[PDB]
């Protein structure tokens, strides 16, 4: 079994580089590439006791991918993986998705295809990007349109970055979103979404960290993902593959946006203090002080929810504390579900990396959920869009590329019709 | 890679670029003989931007100096660094127009254009990818205005999908150098807004203010000025020059500014700027930063953004910081006056941080802010355009030499409807 | 921009860069799969004759 | 057993230069080579610069022959005029070399068409040879010039005039372009400005790759006569694209994971062919695997399987069974200062389609369009040629393009 | 092994061919008193090409001088480099010419022409394998023109296999120094197209424009005029003397460039050639020589070869260099500027490396290019022989000589053909 990792945009691979971090510093590899059999499902062996990671980083804007060929990690990554083009989209979805990602994106993929075929019993690939951007937008939708026509059958496990409703540093960014929502629809099996005020809030709050740059995002983010694969890594008590979120998340095959959440992100001093079972973090991992996309579940109704735990975690006090959060009425569940819950237990806990402001917990819980708060967020991005294209504002330079009027209509249309498609399954 | 070639026209343009090589090179470690001999790798690997190696360490700048009298040419030989440039990059005519757009518009630019046109294909050519020009000249002088503007329109029709920066000091009453400054702004700017991809308006009197209040210098001769517009020019390709957390393209603020094609006139400040008196009684945080970006009476033009609205903004910060930190400080400065923003765009600002200080502070940034108050400056210059053509002073100068009144009536029209249609989007 | 066309269109009628392989493998594994019922049934039937 | 090269011409002996530092780096087993060479040239400057090299006392100073002036980009000039007084010197000698021999399995020339050197004396010393021999292999790894990289001019009217004589001379023919390998070198080795010494490298490792079976045991012999057979179908169609694998740099080949199947693939891409052609065009005839170093037959058997049931490249409707592998132990072996890496396991692969008749019917306009208006036609005419064997060579690559179009169908 | 004579006739030939044993002899080394002197091993195998061993270490060169006035062979006598010829080899006459070229063709060179050839002889059967002579002269004076090409005519009777280079000036209106200049040059041009193997054709005008522009000279002598056609005679025959990654002899470049027997006039070019004052401001690359050498205002003739299209042309490079980058240098010049070569010919470029470059330098190239543009100043010169001779004007002085007017219509006619045959292959 293999999962294979791509990475488009700025974003994408500085979060890549904090996740094959926390992979050698869990497996005891060196950043050089060499130990001093469950690393097969990420690392290939050259067979002269080398490990080269599963993986392409690529992007249109040679800066953030020459630093990585020069940092510890110079010898970890095969050259040809660390894909990098020589001119930026700009933060131009059209530029990304026509210009310049037509040149970028066959590479790309001739590339991944030797990478699928060096694996076995490939589960599928999972892809990080942000949409605010016009690489990780753009060709990201392109890739994935092209992805699905070679594949089709395999999950493509998207963890994409969506604009925050106040926090943003770009002004073109809605127009980017709901364009690259339109194709990000109909192509990833199982998006889930990572905000960034609510990162910032729990690295403010949780953390207690007030002054964090990037590197701490990235960081937990690596966290969840290594919570996610240690099932597929990793032997449990009761364990769950990639291909079982298809199936038991999702109900209709356009509802698939998750929440997802992490516990216990707790600083250095707080652990000492402080007392860690299954029950609690349990109840933490669903209030809405550690939720990763900023929306209330509390507004919407819960469809089907996923549960990851890690570490000294018997099957027993999952059940029973599992059963506690149905009793309470805080949190409600759809009419036609009356069981809403997939849970798993996984051995091994989370290592840690020096360097990190992540404490060494016994264990932790990582909650991946779906709802119906969700379409608020959506419907927030839509007025904010609508806003400013009757008059047309920035459309000359999308139109100027080579794409017209129709396509921000009928784009904006089918993201309307979800809307509508939201509000009627939680009836 | 991407690559930025430059051309200083005029008097203006070239002590302003003078000073600007001499800053950038300070940047990457080479000393006034031109040879390699700074310590950290990080800053030899993006001196493809704006040099060329030529043999043993030996840096030459990927300048173009053009002008029409060679009191500039040797002032620029004479001072440090002035032995760095390629002696065949001084293009070079020989009369000179004299405060007369339309000799250096008609007359000596027809055989000067071909030739300063045959060093920028080189110069183009010479490298790789281009990411634009950078020109920097003045729009109250002949040389550069009527010779620049024409140079500006000669490139854009060569090389029409690659960015353009230019750099223009406008003339004001108030620093009224020549005499004609009105009939040589109204028909540069016609040309501007029609071929430059984006201008940066700069002025004089803005200049002088901020020497007087916030530099509290003694004596400000230009090369001081010089030092400010320079500084600002590093700060803004800083980026491409140097890694950082959120980098931010010259095409990526293009498009993240304009909103319509002709509305490309930006107003640009920096910070920190402070007295040596008060150097010593300051801190150096994000918040600190932003409340002196923010403040009107540091705009390098004289045109106040609060008797109009904000269409965009944007802010290029240099040096380790937090972006959260960035990000909460401009959506503070953008909440509480909320009336100075425009109101069909949210989240009217634009921000980037890179991981690389200029040398002498540990923290800097640059404000680049898109408002609709520049039409301050439009009006202010077309009534003085207005009042010399209603009687037709110093027309013959202009008249004699191949222009028409036509063209005078058409650069009004045009200014004139650009001040309008910056008022009805405001 | 007419051969794109026809390009893209072609690229979609091949379902996919694999599908060629899984069809014949499928189809070859199926008649293994025959073969191996065939001689089961043969066998009940000659054991019920003796 | 032993077998014996001859190196004509600036690029012959370049090439051979490079072809014997690997032998002597390299190593009873030595006895087919220890040197039974023979360097030829009409220029003394490149061959006397061997006299005076590192390898002074390694060759027997008679072995270098040299002549007194060039002839200069000329196929008539060193066919007719000064061929014939060096090329009697030239196989007087290489007679007794074969003489010191018992088990000759053959000779293998190396020249550039290009050259007036390369290309006229050597198809003057093949003649002879096919007359005195006969039975014996010659094969003939050649050179041709390039389609849009090129350095001469008059190259057409030589590479015609050449090949007239290299289809019923030789019996086994291997093409090389410059501009193929440079793309390699380019590609794989990710060097963008080589030289003529990195391309003579790896011609070398080809060589060495095809010799290595009768030098050292492995699991599959094969010898020179068994190309002879295998993958020649047809008396006049033995031309022959090349390829190796993996053509890669130091670091590289560390990180990635060299095994049998992909480098069987990796042999097959138009993306590493010494031929600048596209076998996309063609049909493979036969196909030929040498395999070095760490190989078990299991890999290399389910190898060909796996190309053989992909459909991006065909075969003939006459060949179900279109491959020869061979099996050698001995991995291949590194010079200081060369590039590629050391491995466990390396292939050369040596195929027939056809791909090469597209190289032909290229060839054919610029010689076509040059020789209309009759350019530079004065200097051969001159030197002792007529009108009568331009065109009668011109119809002789007519009657090949028809050759390759009807058994390709 | 292979062995060149040197001939030089006339005032123009001598001072050039001194300025050229100059060079020769630094580059293998050899002292201004005979000895060598030298470093490198590489100097030493191959100096019989230019010198003989005569007794303890003597190396003379193996040059002939020629003329009719004893100015010129008393100033050669006297500078360096001037005491190591052999005294037996200054075959001179003692009238004078006189720039008339029928006292150089008929009547002084009768009694001179005898004692050339027998020096000549004696020092060519003195080496064993000769591969051509070298010959220098002018084509407006009379010793130097009439003299010389009768010496051509004779020698190639003589020995008609072997090769023959001459490097001959040609008279141009701008720079005209005498008054018969067209009588001269198109009598001996008649003589040269049947006569020589190939001719490369110079010029002052473009030498004395390229020491003003690129050299940027103040004071041009002739001096650094022969300097610099001394700089390409070393160039063409470098790979004789010197090994090479690519090899590429006088018979090999002549059949690379002539596609027709009597298309040999070519045009010249050398590079690098930069001003002293930016030799240290440039890269030493292969692009930066190409772009040097297909400049149309750096061949050495007054004829801009844009005015036509290249027949076929060739560069030999000098120095450690890739031959990747020189063939893809040639592929790019072909295809961009595809209107100016000839279309059915591909491949119009021959090139070729040598491994040693001249002294002081890292690497350089000479360009010969057979353009059709040549033909140019053969309608140049023959308007100016016309407008003479519709009038018999200084007619008598060479009428009164042997000359009838026959030949004079001949150097007409031949001419008039060779022009329509350069037009008709354009
Ligand atoms: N969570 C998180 N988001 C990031 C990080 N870095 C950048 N982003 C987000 O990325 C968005 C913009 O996209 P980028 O990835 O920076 O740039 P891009 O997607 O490659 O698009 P271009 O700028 O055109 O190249 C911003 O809105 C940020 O919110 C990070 O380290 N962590
Ligand atoms: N691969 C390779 N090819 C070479 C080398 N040297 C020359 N060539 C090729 O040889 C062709 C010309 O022939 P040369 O070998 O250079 O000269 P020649 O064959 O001896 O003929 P002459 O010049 O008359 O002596 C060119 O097209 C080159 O491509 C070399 O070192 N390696
Ligand atoms: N900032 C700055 N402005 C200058 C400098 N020198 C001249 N100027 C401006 O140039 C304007 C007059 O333009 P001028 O130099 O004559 O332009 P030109 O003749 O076209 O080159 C004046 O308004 C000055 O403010 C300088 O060193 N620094
Ligand atoms: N380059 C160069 N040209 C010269 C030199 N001396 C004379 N000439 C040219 O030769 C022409 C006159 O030739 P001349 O010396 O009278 O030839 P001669 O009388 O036959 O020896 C003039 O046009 C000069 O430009 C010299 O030393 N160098
Ligand atoms: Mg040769």
């Amino acid at each position: 079994r293999e999962v294979i990792s791509i990475h488009i945009g700025q974003a994408g691979i500085q979060v890549g580089n904090a996740c094959w971090e926390l992979y050698c510093l869990e497996h005891g590899i060196q950043p050089d590439g060499q130990m001093p059999d469950a690393f097969n499902t990420f690392f290939s062996e050259t067979g002269a006791g080398k490990h080269v990671p599963r993986c392409i980083f690529l992007d249109l804007e040679p800066t953030v991918v020459d630093e990585v060929r020069t940092g510890t990690y110079r010898q970890l990554f095969h050259p040809e993986q660390l894909i990098s083009g020589k001119e930026d989209a700009a933060n131009n979805f059209a530029r990304g998705h026509y210009t310049i990602g037509k040149e970028i994106v066959d590479l790309a993929l001739d590339r991944i295809r030797k990478l699928a075929d060096n694996c076995t019993g490939l589960q599928g690939f999972l892809v990080f990007n942000a949409v605010g951007g016009g690489t990780g937008s753009g060709l990201g939708s392109l890739l994935l349109e092209r992805l699905s026509v070679d594949y089709g059958k395999k999950s493509k496990l998207g963890f994409t970055v969506y604009p925050s409703p106040q926090v943003s540093t770009a002004v073109v960014e809605p127009y980017n979103s709901v364009l690259s929502t339109h194709s990000l629809l109909e192509h990833t099996d199982v998006a889930v979404m990572l905000d960034n005020e609510a990162i910032y809030d729990i690295c403010r709050r949780s953390l207690d960290i007030e002054r964090p740059t990037y590197t701490n995002l990235n960081r937990l983010i690596a966290q969840v993902i290594s919570s996610l694969t240690a099932s597929l890594r990793f032997d449990g008590a009761l364990n769950v593959d990639i291909t079982e979120f298809q199936t038991n998340l999702v109900p209709y095959p356009r509802i698939h946006f998750m929440l997802s959440s992490y516990a216990p992100i707790i600083s250095a001093e707080k652990a000492y203090h402080e007392q860690l079972s299954v029950a609690e973090i349990t109840n933490a991992a669903f209030e809405p002080a550690s939720m990763m996309v900023k929306c209330d579940p509390r507004h919407g109704k819960y469809m089907a929810c996923c549960l990851m735990y890690r570490g000294d975690v018997v099957p027993k006090d999952v059940n029973a504390s599992v059963a506690t959060i149905k009793t309470k009425r805080t949190i409600q569940f759809v009419d036609w579900c009356p069981t809403g819950f997939k849970c798993g237990i996984n051995y091994q806990p989370p290592t840690v990396v020096p360097g990190g402001d992540l404490a060494k917990v016994q264990r932790a819980v990582c909650m991946i959920s779906n709802s119906t708060a969700i379409g608020e967020i959506f419907s927030r991005l839509d007025h904010k869009f609508d806003l400013m294209y009757a008059k047309r504002a920035f459309v000359h330079w999308y139109v100027g590329e080579g794409m017209e009027e129709g396509e921000f209509s009928e784009a904006r249309e089918d993201l309307a019709a979800l809307e509508k498609d939201f509000e009627e399954v939680g009836a | 890679m991407r690559e930025i070639v430059h051309i200083q026209g005029g008097q203006c343009g070239n002590q302003i670029g003078a000073k600007f090589w001499e800053v950038v090179s300070d940047e990457h470690g080479i000393d006034p003989t031109g040879t390699y001999h700074g310590d950290s790798d990080l800053q030899l690997e993006r001196i493809n931007v704006y040099f060329n190696e030529a043999t043993g360490g030996r840096y030459v700048p990927r300048a173009i100096l053009m002008d029409l009298e060679p009191g500039t040419m040797d002032s620029v030989r004479s001072g440090p660094y002035g032995q760095i440039f390629r002696p065949d990059n001084f293009v070079f005519g020989q009369t000179g127009a004299g405060n007369n757009w339309a000799k250096g518009h008609y007359t000596e630019g027809a055989e000067l254009i071909d030739s300063v046109l045959d060093v920028v294909r080189k110069e183009a050519e010479s490298c790789d990818c281009l990411q634009g020009f950078q020109v920097c000249h003045s729009l109250g002088g002949g040389t550069g205005s009527g010779m620049g503007t024409l140079l500006i329109s000669k490139i854009r029709e060569e090389y029409p999908d690659r960015m353009m920066l230019t750099f223009s000091v406008v003339p004001s009453p108030k620093v009224s150098d020549t005499v004609v400054e009105p009939y040589n702004a109204t028909l540069s700017v016609h040309q501007l807004v029609e071929n430059a991809d984006e201008c940066m308006v700069l002025d004089n009197e803005a200049l002088y203010d901020i020497c007087f209040r916030t530099l509290k210098l003694t004596t400000p001769t230009f090369g001081d000025l010089n030092h400010l517009i320079s500084a600002v020019m590093s700060g803004i390709t800083c980026c491409l020059r140097f890694p950082g957390q959120l980098n931010a393209d010259l095409r990526k603020l293009a498009v993240n500014l304009i909103p319509f094609p002709r509305l490309h006139f930006f107003m640009v400040g920096f910070t920190p700027l402070t007295s040596r008196g008060s150097q010593q009684y300051r801190a150096l945080t994000v918040p600190e930063l932003t409340q002196q970006m923010w403040d009107a009476k540091n705009m390098m033009c004289a045109a106040d953004p609060r008797h109009g609205r904000y269409l965009t903004a944007s802010a290029l910060f240099r040096g380790r910081m937090s972006t959260k930190e960035v990000d909460e400080q401009m959506l503070n400065v953008q909440n509480k006056n909320s009336s100075y923003f425009v109101e069909w765009i949210p989240n009217n600002v634009k921000s980037s941080v890179c991981d690389i200080p200029p040398k002498g502070l540990k923290m800097s940034a640059t404000f680049i802010g898109n408002s609709t108050a520049i039409q301050e400056m439009f009006k202010r210059v077309s009534e003085q355009f207005t009042a010399m053509f209603r009687r037709k002073a110093f027309l013959h100068w202009y008249t004699g030499e191949g222009m028409d009144e036509m063209e005078f009536t058409e650069a009004e029209s045009n200014m004139n409807d650009l001040v309008s249609e910056y008022q009805q989007y405001q | 921009s007419e051969m794109g066309s026809t390009l893209t269109t072609t690229r979609n009628n091949m379902g996919g860069i694999f599908s060629a392989k899984e069809q014949s493998t499928a189809v070859q594994k199926r008649i293994k799969l025959l073969e191996n019922r065939l001689e089961k049934a043969y066998v009940k039937y000659n054991q019920s004759i003796t």
